[PDB]
């Protein structure tokens, strides 16, 4: 419904909405900006990702609360309301996936944009997989895996091992392995190898880049501590 | 465990 | 849009939505329950109030962030977006006021329900007054004042000075005086008199009622500390 | 200052 608003005004309002913690508005403004058809800059990609991560993060937290209640109970109300939340979460994931497919990924030629969008694709299929059951769950899991793997292959060829996007991709793919794919050993191996290769490249970084990379490395180590 | 929090900036 | 759902199912889903921190859903479920036309029990009144307080609380916090940015700047975007948030806040306040007027207050004959709803009426006019300007602000302020005053008059005749609804009404009317009506001395006098009269009645209470009343008395004292 | 927080229960 943002077709009448200037691209630059959508971007400015997405930044205001972030400041106001109005993440649904922020996501709608950034959807409108994507639908203008131009490629997104680095800052604009981050606004798109932060907006949807907050929207779907709230939905995932609510779905987990409701699923836990539903499982304790096993009237229709808890299941019905968990289903409503689940459908709304699926719709947000489908919206993000649709933006990536029309046409952000196909126009992304630089490694930093292409890896960023393919990591997002893996993440939103992963959130779909968290609520999926059975022999839909399998194809959704494979779609997440395939997106993360393409991003990994580009990131290893094109970015240094300390690049924050490369690090966050590896962190999230390791969580995919541990939590979705039932591959805890692959999760641990990926987190360890990523951490060690980043450590060995820290000497090349400025003070500010060092802070950026070590922050994400700490998350890899925190997961390794929890998993071992 | 933790994915990228990714909810700020 | 809740007309097809059973009253009891709306109430159950409002409780689930509170647990899931889905306050917009909670408010919609409780609006649907009110529109069934039956009076609300004490617990149901609290669910209605908690739902809308959280919805409008988020809107008020966002409006304050945006107004602060707008005032620092003085393109149209910050004003336009502050106006959008303001209109959505006004709409929620008008919805709550409409439920109270159709027909919760007129059917409320017991003091605990009538005072509860008239305090809500004062509160939602107060939130309208926070964003109003000029010679609309005056009539809105008077509507808040009139609702709080009727609730005060009933509460003093019908409830003990430690009743938590009576205490919270007096707390919020004192904030009205201090923040909206530019009457800080009336705010301080009301908070002090309310605190002192409650203190003198604490000896009549059980352990659990004492905890309920002293919690709100502490809020009166915290405001008095800030105001003096 | 603080009105009733009123956001729980
Ligand atoms: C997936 C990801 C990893 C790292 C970064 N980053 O540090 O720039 C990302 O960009 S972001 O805007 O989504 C983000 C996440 N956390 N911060 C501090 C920024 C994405
Ligand atoms: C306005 C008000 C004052 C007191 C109470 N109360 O302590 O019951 C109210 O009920 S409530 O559900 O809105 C509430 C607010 N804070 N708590 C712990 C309950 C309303
Ligand atoms: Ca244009
Ligand atoms: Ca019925
Ligand atoms: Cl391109
Ligand atoms: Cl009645």
């Amino acid at each position: 419904a943002m077709g009448s608003m200037e691209r630059a005004s959508l971007i400015q309002k997405a930044k205001l909405a972030e400041q106001a913690e109005r993440y649904e508005d922020m996501a709608a403004f950034m959807k409108g900006a994507v639908e203008k058809g131009e490629e997104l800059s680095c800052e604009e990609r981050n606004l798109l990702s932060v907006a949807y991560k907050n929207v779907v993060g709230g939905q995932r937290a609510a779905w987990r609360v409701l699923s836990s209640i539903e499982q304790k109970s096993n009237g229709p109300e808890v299941r019905e309301y968990r289903e409503k939340v689940e459908t709304e979460l699926q719709g947000v994931c489908d919206t993000v996936l649709g933006l990536l497919d029309s046409h952000l990924i196909k126009e992304a030629g630089d490694a930093e944009s292409r890896v960023f969008y393919l990591k997002m694709k893996g993440d939103y299929y992963r959130y779909l997989a968290e609520v999926a059951t059975g022999d839909d769950k399998k194809r959704i899991i494979d779609s997440a895996r395939s997106a993360y793997q393409e991003a990994m292959d580009i990131s290893k060829k094109e970015m240094p091992p300390t690049n924050p996007i490369r690090l966050g991709l590896a962190l999230n793919f390791s969580v995919f392995h541990y939590e979705i794919a039932n591959s805890p050993e692959e999760a641990i191996s990926l987190a360890k190898t990523t951490f060690d290769e980043a450590m060995a490249d820290l000497h090349t970084l400025s003070e500010d880049s060092y802070k950026d990379s070590t922050l994400i490395m700490q998350l890899l180590r925190d997961n390794l501590t929890l998993w071992t | 465990a933790g994915s990228i929090p990714g909810r700020r900036s």
